[PDB]
């Protein structure tokens, strides 16, 4: 689940198929600014640690 | 306008350089409508 | 801990673009219409909206 | 976008409140607002030095150079 | 050799990108901070910027840095290059786009450099935390103690298998190319570059000109000019407009990769131990929040875990 | 700040040197509240700066080899606008009405 | 009076049960969560949520 | 004193990792780490400058001095 221990899961540290479950949502760029703002649930691994 | 351009019904001439590139360059849109 | 990779946004002036699906973990794509971005050199796009 | 008559637009393409069009502060990085301006006059109670700086008459010939040039204290003036 | 580490960085150039705080207000900063990596233990953080450090237009020189001054790339000696979060950070090393700094905890990360009378700074909101190693929450690497394994960003520039993609730069919008001239918008093309122009005056005209072109429109506001110069590539920054087609041109190795290292952790004072019938009495006088854990060696561990912050 | 005995110039500063008024170019004029503050603008007696939270407000400037500073006890707090206690202006978010000292 | 940018906390995960709303809140900063019933008794709730 | 087989002993006596024995960084204060290094060559696809620099061929005579002396743009080359 997002923000939980298993938010990011990979079969091995060198695999090319990564499972990611975060509420990554793109926000509208601010008026007149070229940037890609986004909101996301803080890493569940850091939380677990 | 020379043969290198296509006159739109609005009166502007579509240059072959942008006869079809996604954005209409004349009020008639004869470029993107003619893609 | 995950890393959020954010490629350069496609700023289409005087027109519109469409998002497509890609095989990336938690991939997000959204088209924000009515932007009038400015760069160091001034207004990037001509059309207002 | 193009801005209402309540706002001034700099050559950079960005808009600045019309009250900021000429007030001595470059409000847009390009400086288009202050690049075009004109100086205002001063009351008859004030003296004007050679550089055009205004100073009150009570400061004229008082021994202190109250302007960029010494005209307020110049012998030719006093 | 040193040049072997810049073989790919020589193909990239600095760029100007949006910075949330250029001192007092948002601006397009040549030192814009792209990323802050702060997961190392002893407060080591790696900051990725849009400026190039260790490269000059003429080659490699760790004393020099290169940054964009508008359309023109400027190369200057590093002068008072500093990193600040809540207090000045010690700089460990620097590499193209990357700065390695030793920073204390703070709510922000500020990067900036001086160029004569000019000052270029970029402050981003980013919680930098000090992560102590072990069972004691020390606030600064101690002089002496127990040497424990830790995660650190190495000071070495060498390629260790981590790369970032560098892409062909997108259209660089720059209205300084347009001049009214004889009341007739002229497009000035810098030598060796191409200028895309887009005018939507009564005579709608657009195209790519390689040389000075006089358009039919009479007002600069009616036209846009974008400089197309692919001599040098740029990182695919999320703050730069993407170019058309497949803009991918190469890979740039990530310097100062995270590595396993040995960190000195604090060693709490030796407890006073008093003995009573079937009872152990410990008098703990810690210097920093110190974790105390106990367990029985029988069939029931009955574990205890508590942080001791005061005697 | 911005005034000299000879006229007006935002690059110049004027201060009293005993009984004599001295005017110098602004040299490392700084504001510090537990950390360096970014200067917004200055006018007459007033200095506008963006300071992080701190217990003290330090103001000072240099005049050649001399350093003139003044530190006063004053709790400077960051007051986030809205329903979230953020510690620094975000790069992006919701634009909410707030009270600011204009730089003009 | 001016406009200041304020953070937007991450959108919570919303789970629905019989007559029950379950929110999983993962804020970045102390975030104020408030709720009220739309009935005759608002029974408002107000708490600052600092941790998940 | 002798270091591990996978280490290099600077003249100062301090052991250094053998991988660091020659690179852009002097890993020991004495600097003897890099004193004995040897300069690398560069691919034939890169125009070697007169003063010993080496720049990609596509930059040669491109209108911009890429070598520290402008050899790539000097009339001797084009
Ligand atoms: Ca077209
Ligand atoms: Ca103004
Ligand atoms: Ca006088
Ligand atoms: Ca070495
Ligand atoms: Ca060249």
């Amino acid at each position: 689940k997002a923000g939980s221990f298993g938010d990011l899961q990979s079969r091995t540290s060198t695999s090319n198929d990564l499972y990611a479950n975060t509420n990554l949502k793109l926000q509208r760029p601010q008026a007149g600014i070229v940037h890609t703002p986004f909101t996301q649930v803080p890493s569940g691994f850091e939380r677990w640690k | 306008c020379p043969a290198s351009e296509i006159q739109c019904g609005s009166g502007e001439c579509i240059h072959k350089k942008w006869r079809c590139d996604g954005d209409p360059d004349c009020k008639d849109g004869s470029d993107e409508v003619n893609c | 801990k995950y890393k959020t990779k954010v490629p350069s946004p496609v700023v289409k002036c005087c027109g519109a673009t469409q998002c497509t699906s890609k095989p990336h973990p938690d991939y997000q794509c959204q088209v924000f219409s009515g932007v009038y971005p400015f760069m160091y050199g001034g207004a990037y796009c001509f059309c207002d909206t | 976008a193009k801005c209402e008559p309540s706002q001034f637009q700099c050559t950079n393409g960005r808009c600045i409140t019309l009250l900021w069009k000429c007030d001595g502060d470059e409000d847009c990085v390009d400086g288009s607002d202050e690049k075009n301006c004109v100086k205002k006059t001063c009351a008859e109670s004030d003296f004007v030095c050679n550089n055009g700086q205004c100073v009150p008459s009570r400061w004229k010939c008082d021994g202190d150079p109250d302007c960029e040039d010494g005209s307020d204290e110049s012998p030719e003036q006093c | 050799d040193l040049d072997t580490h810049f073989t790919q960085y020589k193909l990239a150039r600095p760029y100007i990108a949006d910075c949330p705080n250029c001192g007092h207000s948002r601006c397009d900063s040549p030192i814009a901070i792209e990323e802050v990596r702060g997961d190392a233990h002893a407060g080591v953080i790696r900051i990725q910027t849009s400026a190039m450090f260790g490269l000059k237009t003429d080659g490699v020189d760790l004393a020099y840095m290169s940054f964009m001054n508008g359309k023109t790339q400027k190369s200057i000696k590093i002068d008072n290059l500093h990193v600040r979060t809540s207090a000045p950070c010690s700089l460990v090393s620097h590499h193209g786009y990357y700065i390695l700094a030793q920073c204390p905890p703070g709510d922000t990360v500020t990067v900036g450099f001086h160029d004569g009378p000019n000052r270029h700074t970029c402050t981003v909101a980013h919680k930098v935390e000090f992560r102590p190693v072990g069972r004691e929450k020390y606030r600064h690497p101690p002089e002496h103690g127990v040497e424990l394994p830790c995660n650190r960003y190495t000071h070495k520039r060498a390629d260790q298998g981590h790369y970032v993609e560098m892409h062909q730069p997108g259209l660089v919008a720059d209205h300084s190319l347009l001049s009214i001239h004889s009341a007739k918008v002229k497009i000035t093309v810098p030598s060796g570059a191409q200028v895309k122009y887009y005018c939507k005056c009564p005579d709608v005209r657009k195209g790519i000109t390689s040389s000075d072109h006089t358009t039919t429109c009479t007002d600069v506001k009616q036209c846009r000019a974008y400089l197309i110069d692919n001599k040098k590539w740029v990182y695919n920054s999320g703050r730069l407009p993407r170019g058309e087609g497949d803009t991918f041109k190469g890979k740039l190795h990530v310097p100062f990769v995270p590595v396993k290292a040995k960190c000195i952790a604090t060693l709490a004072p030796e407890p006073l131990v008093e003995h009573k019938h079937r009872t152990l009495i410990l008098h703990l006088h810690p210097d920093h929040p110190t974790l105390l854990t106990t367990r029985s060696l029988g069939s029931d561990a009955n574990p205890t875990r508590q942080w001791i912050e005061r005697p």
